[PDB]
């Protein structure tokens, strides 16, 4: 009908998806063994999105869990949701990559490569139309930033018409647990730029932000991170799941995000985010979504956006809304800022609803938005990445896996010419 | 689940903790003494055999 | 602690079900038969 | 001698760390020493037209 | 599983293996005698029979029976297998020459065979373990040419290398530096990583934090085999970011012949000192940047960092890490290579490490590792080249070596090779701006 | 009745809030930190 | 947070430091093992097995007088580390203390003096206490400052220091060691708090009836001056005053840090009980001079600068009262340019008392620090016992044995002569 595909890479990917494999169950009322409890008939008539139907009254994750190391796959397989996957979807291999991008990509991904082909062709022909597929990754480590980059350029050859979505995890500057990172990073863009539909830029740095201050967790892990991408991704999909006044889906913004093909980066950001001392002192609102939205403390990428010009903006409410004071905001917010938003496109935003709230609450949104302070993302990175290559730092280790030097030099001149042609529709023109 | 999603019990898990460290601790301290005293009663029987 | 605001289910808190047996394929052959009680 | 006090130990349980959470291989263990998931069928899938599948078109 | 096999060298090599194994078996829960009293985190150093013992996957190896009988007859004389313990009648006497080309060729074969034999046992192996010292004439010589066949036999797994570096004032030895200059070729063009120790500045560290005067050679074993779990701790049991060998062995070289990082530990505090001393990740990571700490007589600040491992243990927060992180990159005397803006690989372990009876270390809730490659080691080399070239030049005790059979020229040889060596770093240490 | 029901949400929040507090004070009065392995000789 | 580190240098900054320290332990209720049975977090800290130690840097070149320390009663409240000792001592000289014997601790403290620092997160200032006789407490301290003011060049550094005595003495080469201390309080200080051993004897042989005392009594009266400066910090005031606050309405040119302090009420028990205490009493004695602290009559100069801490049952209506009858008194004058001269901090409780002390339990004090031009007549003093010396050149080889240059006298004497001078110009009341 209109199917997703859950592609996994790496320790981020896995603890990602099982975290948001948790928050989707949830909202579908499915328990740690498999079956359906609830009393939601609506929850039921979507469910075939995500899940496959078995035996029993049982659905199983349509997943497919890849890393190269066997440490982190049974710390899937034993967390909140362990038992709920199959074993024959968990693919992995025996050997690492050390946080080398090369070897995931050509010397150890190349023996794996086979395998999980193989059973993402088979979730493809198990559904009758496949919508299209989505991978959470990150672009610091070896096998999601690796192996990750390899999954997606041969599936772009076998379903070329299917979208394809993609959480990439992007390193810091300020917090950098890599001394290798820049060398994947400028080695991976150049693989996204090419071949991936949709693609969302999310920063742990900024993550370590929004639970500083808007938060006030204490002690924040991992865990708290995992649970704000999931419910971001959770509001990209879920008009695609449930029925709404003005519905949409991936595609439906996929076409309305990107005026060009080289842009498809953008910077989700979550509305209902309060600490424990601002939910006595509230009245949620539909005012009050869009103003802690375009607050520029609460997006989840690297970069400020009043540096640049917002291209296209998206808004995806859920709950039971009036649409009047809907998209009287949305014409509100272009009004007053007369600086922010491209001129050649008028009316830059997009809006949809569904009706369902989101779990655990009554009013919440979701954003999606291209601006040009994007590539403040990458310019910085290229002031690491050129500081590494030209005395040659590091190199010894990628160049005794069979690559040559000119993949470097051509890595970074695509992504300069990115960014080069990224400045120039921030100074445009319209009339 | 919920043992994951919450945060004051890994702050009073962290403070019971660190709290039963130091009586442990106390242990270690009787043992260093007990070593003292040993090399101690070494060192005067050997000034005995000397005499 | 995200969301520790009370869990207040949607649904849960506002027959077919003996129907289709709580089977997607089921559901989707009886709201296409009608049969819905 | 001195090389014979690095055993002169006696177990006592104080010297032994508060929490003990090892790794645990009980199912990936398995996994590995069996074979991966990998299908060597013949082709098997039905035609599709996606948007309809099979109308009653007729005059 | 992930394995890694120990191949202890010399009389340094066994002293240092009785501790870290002593270590061992009181972390996983060993008996002495090998059995459990009551999952798999012992399978990188044990292996597991069926009537449920535990059995080493550590090489013994000696040119002096004696130093490996005392081991036969200690309290561990039945958990160690005896053809792991390999010994021979005759050693070299701190010399190089008879311990790589007439004592050592003998036993080459013998324990070339057992060392296959345990890679047998391993299905994927992670590493090699050499544990050695820079002075001895068998942990010379024998580990050289060790490490030459091992690495045909070999030639892609890693070869951790573990050596007691001659110290700068202090010497056991007066015919030391030659066999310090000879093995280096070794330890240039056939080791992954190495880990000189000086003894000297693990003394200074003992009688400086830890207060306890008279030391020993248990005192400082004690802290090597710490070090040692520290290595292996994400290894053996799991953390939020677990780092293997090949991560760490990946983001702390530039350069293949650049394998030399510097180790530190904190907090190392005797317990009635840490009794008044709250100890957080600042502190810690505050402590493991002083000078004073450093267990090589080398100055960093007279140096630039390249790169930085790290490996926190016990109950840390990701947080913390980065604040500590944030403000040593903020600090102005700690500095970095122009061709490095990022240069920390941190990784992080649950299980605090555990606490030895009758040793030094009390047990601190959370505990900081470091291995930092800096530029100011090539001082010392430049000491031992002074020293060499003083000894060399009047032709002293070469006589020995000659009429052992070895030619002159590979004196100046390796002279010339570490000369070389100091003058790369050099090159490193220079800026392009 | 629209605004009926909205107070009646209201006091559902706040009892599902006592709830999950009352059941935070037991898991407070609560002490353990075996996760699922004491050390072997423990 | 508010947080203040204690840099006591010599015999006389351990045994101010004995009295001092005990007197905070009392005051926030530290047990002598160091265990409470965040007031006290402006001066301990706070450690994992709930023990709070003390942010001090006790000093000193003979081993001696901090042995008592490592055996008193407060052996286990003090850490280790934070005791430093010397081998050998400068015995009465500048010289030894500032260029042999001063350089071979002056690096061992400041390890130290940085981890207290980087213990506590926000930092005030650091009061440091030595002497003007002894050669430890006036070579080391002049290196210490030296090398602490060009590495924390805002941090404040607050000087509660022994000038020598006009008339008892105990020692005969002092006047050297005091000449040659002046350029550190000059040009590495902020304020400076000269007092001298004689008066503090015949006040407490005047009020207190103790007609034979000790330096344990001198040590406590001088406890309870620091206590009242640092009360406002401690606890919650009507007007909390920091030291930042006083430090700038004290200070009208940079090369003027010297007031005097004064406290009151000073009395015995048993003459309390005759005396009614209202504000208006205390803050007369504040002005007597039989009640200063320095060895000086401001009558013969004039205030520029008076400071006003209150602490107890006080009143803003009766502080005003005070300070309006102050101001209608022609043996009270100021001078010509500050037409309002007056700076109130009050604070709710009371200062405690110690068993065995000498002041009786009293709801109210009052402390005093007033700027005055009287002190240049205190100098001149030591001036013309100086050049009565130095013409003869006698103890100079002493000086020049160490290895400091003979014009750096010549210097010493000139630099304190341009600084009477200075006092003069503002004692000149010019139109
Ligand atoms: N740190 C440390 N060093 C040791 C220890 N035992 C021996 N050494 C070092 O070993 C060096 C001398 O070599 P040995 O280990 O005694 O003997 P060897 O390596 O087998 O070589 P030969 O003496 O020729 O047999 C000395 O410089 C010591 O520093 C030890 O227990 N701890
Ligand atoms: N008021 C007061 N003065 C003190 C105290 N202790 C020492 N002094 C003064 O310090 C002067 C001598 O210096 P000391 O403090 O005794 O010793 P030092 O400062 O370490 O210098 P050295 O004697 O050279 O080691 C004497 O004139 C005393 O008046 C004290 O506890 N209270
Ligand atoms: N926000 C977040 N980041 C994570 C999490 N787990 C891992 N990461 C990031 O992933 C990086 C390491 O990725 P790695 O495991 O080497 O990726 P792989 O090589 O593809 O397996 C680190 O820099 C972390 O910042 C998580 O749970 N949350
Ligand atoms: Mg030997
Ligand atoms: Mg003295």
């Amino acid at each position: 009908m209109r199917e997703i595909v859950h592609l996994q890479a790496g320790q981020c990917g896995n603890q990602i998806g099982a975290k948001f494999w948790e928050v989707i169950s949830d909202e579908h009322g499915i328990d740690p063994t498999g079956t359906y409890h609830g009393d939601s008939d609506l929850q039921l008539e979507r469910i075939n999105v995500y899940y496959n139907e078995a035996t029993g009254g049982k659905y199983v994750p349509r997943a497919v869990l890849v890393d190269l190391e066997p440490g982190t796959m049974d710390s899937v397989r034993s967390g909140p949701f362990g038992q709920i996957f199959r074993p024959d979807n968990f693919v992995f291999g025996q050997s690492g990559a050390g946080n080398n991008w090369a070897k995931g990509h050509y010397t150890e991904g190349a023996e794996l490569v086979d395998s999980v082909l193989d059973v993402v062709r088979k979730e493809a022909e198990s559904c009758d139309c496949l919508q299209g597929f989505q991978l959470t990754h990150s672009l610091g480590g070896g096998t999601g930033s690796g192996m990750g980059t390899l999954l997606i350029s041969k599936i772009r050859e076998e379903y070329p018409d299917r979208i394809m979505n993609t959480f990439s995890v992007v390193p810091s500057p300020k917090v950098s647990d890599t001394v290798v990172e820049p060398y994947n990073a400028t080695l991976s863009v150049h693989q996204l730029v090419e071949n991936t539909d949709e693609t969302y830029c999310i920063d742990n740095e900024a993550l370590y932000d929004i639970c500083f201050r808007t938060l006030k967790l204490t002690t924040p892990t991992y865990g708290d991170l995992n649970h704000l991408v999931s419910a971001t991704m959770s509001g990209v999909t879920t008009c695609l799941r449930f029925p709404g006044q003005l519905n949409a889906d991936l595609r439906k913004l996929a076409v309305n995000m990107v005026p060009f093909p080289r842009l498809h980066f953008f910077m989700p950001g979550f509305a209902p985010l309060t600490s424990r001392g601002s939910q006595q002192y509230r009245a949620l609102t539909v005012p009050e979504l869009t103003q802690q939205m375009f607050d520029a403390k609460n997006m989840m990428a690297a970069c400020d956006p009043r540096h640049g010009r917002y291209l296209t903006v998206a808004a995806v409410f859920r709950g039971r809304m009036s649409m009047k004071e809907v998209d009287e905001q949305m014409l509100n917010v272009q009004n007053k800022n007369s600086s922010y938003f491209v001129e050649w496109i008028p009316n830059n935003v997009k809006t949809a609803v569904c009706d369902i709230p989101p779990r655990g609450l009554k009013m919440s949104a979701t954003f999606i938005g291209n601006s040009t302070a994007i590539q403040e993302l990458f310019k910085r990175i290229s002031e690491q990445f050129t500081a590494m290559f030209r005395r040659k730092a590091f190199l010894h280790w990628y160049t005794g896996e069979g690559m040559d030097e000119m993949e470097f030099t051509e890595a970074e001149s695509n992504m300069n010419d990115l960014v080069s042609e990224y400045q120039q529709y921030q100074d445009a023109t319209a009339e | 689940q919920f043992r994951e999603r919450c945060e004051e019990l890994r702050t009073k898990l962290a403070s019971i903790h660190e709290k039963k460290v130091v009586e442990e601790r106390n242990a270690q301290i009787e043992f260093n003494k007990e070593l003292k005293r040993q090399k101690l009663v070494e060192e005067h029987l050997f000034a005995r055999l000397w005499e | 602690n995200l969301y520790l605001l009370g869990y207040q289910h949607y649904f849960q808190s506002k027959g077919n079900y003996s129907v289709h047996q709580n089977s997607h394929e089921r559901y989707q052959e009886a709201v296409r038969k009608v049969l819905l009680k | 001698t001195s090389a014979s006090q690095y055993g002169a130990f006696s177990p006592r349980p104080f010297f032994f760390p508060c929490k003990f959470l090892p790794q645990e291989q009980a199912f990936t263990e398995h996994l590995k020493t069996t074979g991966f998931y990998q299908n060597n069928s013949l082709n098997v899938g039905p035609d599709r037209t996606r948007t309809i599948d099979s109308p009653n078109y007729q005059h | 599983m992930r394995e890694c096999i120990s191949i202890h060298v010399g009389q340094a090599g066994v002293q240092i293996g009785n501790a870290c194994w002593e270590l061992y078996c009181l972390e996983h829960g060993i008996q002495p005698d090998g059995q459990m009293p009551s999952d798999d985190s012992f399978n990188t150093f044990f292996s597991e029979t069926g009537a449920g013992k535990h059995v080493p996957r550590a090489v013994f190896v000696d040119l002096e029976p004696t130093v490996v009988d005392e081991v036969r007859t200690g309290t561990y004389r039945q958990l160690f297998h005896p053809e792991q313990l390999i010994t021979g009648k005759e050693d070299a006497a701190n010399n190089y020459a008879r311990g790589h080309y007439t004592i050592g060729k003998e036993i080459v074969d013998l324990v070339l065979d057992r060392i296959r034999k345990l890679a047998d046992l391993c299905t994927g192996l992670q590493g090699f373990l050499i544990f050695h010292s820079f002075g001895g004439g068998t942990g010379s010589g024998f580990a050289s040419l060790l490490m030459e066949r091992l690495s045909v036999d070999y030639g892609k797994k890693s070869k951790l290398e573990f050596a007691i570096y001659p110290a700068p004032q202090v010497s056991t030895a007066v015919v030391e530096p030659y066999n310090s200059i000879l093995t280096t070729h070794t330890t240039l063009e056939h080791s992954d990583c190495a880990f000189m120790v000086d003894n000297e500045a693990i003394y200074d560290i003992c009688r400086r934090n830890l207060d306890i005067e008279r030391p020993t050679y248990t005192n400082l074993n004690r802290l090597i085999g710490q070090i040692v779990s520290s290595i292996t701790a994400s290894l053996r049991f799991d953390g939020a970011l677990n780092v293997d060998l090949t991560e760490f062995q990946t983001n702390l070289v530039p350069y293949p012949r650049i394998h030399f990082p510097l180790a530190t530990y904190a907090p190392v505090i005797s317990a009635e000192k840490a009794y008044h001393e709250q100890l957080s990740v600042a502190e810690i990571t505050n402590a493991c940047f002083e000078p004073a700490n450093q267990m090589v007589k080398c100055d960093p600040r007279h140096g630039k960092y390249m790169a930085c491992c790290m490996l926190y243990r016990g109950d840390v927060v990701p947080k913390d890490v980065n604040a500590a992180i944030a403000t040593i990159k903020t600090k102005r005397t700690i500095q970095f290579v122009d061709w490095c803006p990022t240069g920390f690989k941190v990784g992080i372990n649950y299980q605090p490490p555990t606490v030895v009876p009758g040793g030094d270390l009390a047990k601190v809730q959370r505990a900081v590792c470091m291995l930092s490659n800096t530029t100011a080691i090539a001082e010392a080399w430049a000491r031992l080249d002074h020293k060499f070239d003083l000894m060399y030049a009047k032709r002293a005790f070469v006589h020995w070596y000659v009429g052992e059979g070895m030619e002159e020229g590979e004196f100046s040889e390796a002279r010339e090779d570490l000369a070389a060596l100091e003058k790369d770093y050099e090159e490193v240490g220079v800026d392009s701006v | 009745a629209e605004k009926e029901e909205e107070r009646q949400e209201f006091e559902a929040g706040l009892a599902a809030n006592k709830a999950c507090l009352d059941k935070i004070q037991r898991i407070l009065s609560e002490n353990q930190a075996l996760s699922q392995n004491v050390h072997p000789m423990r």
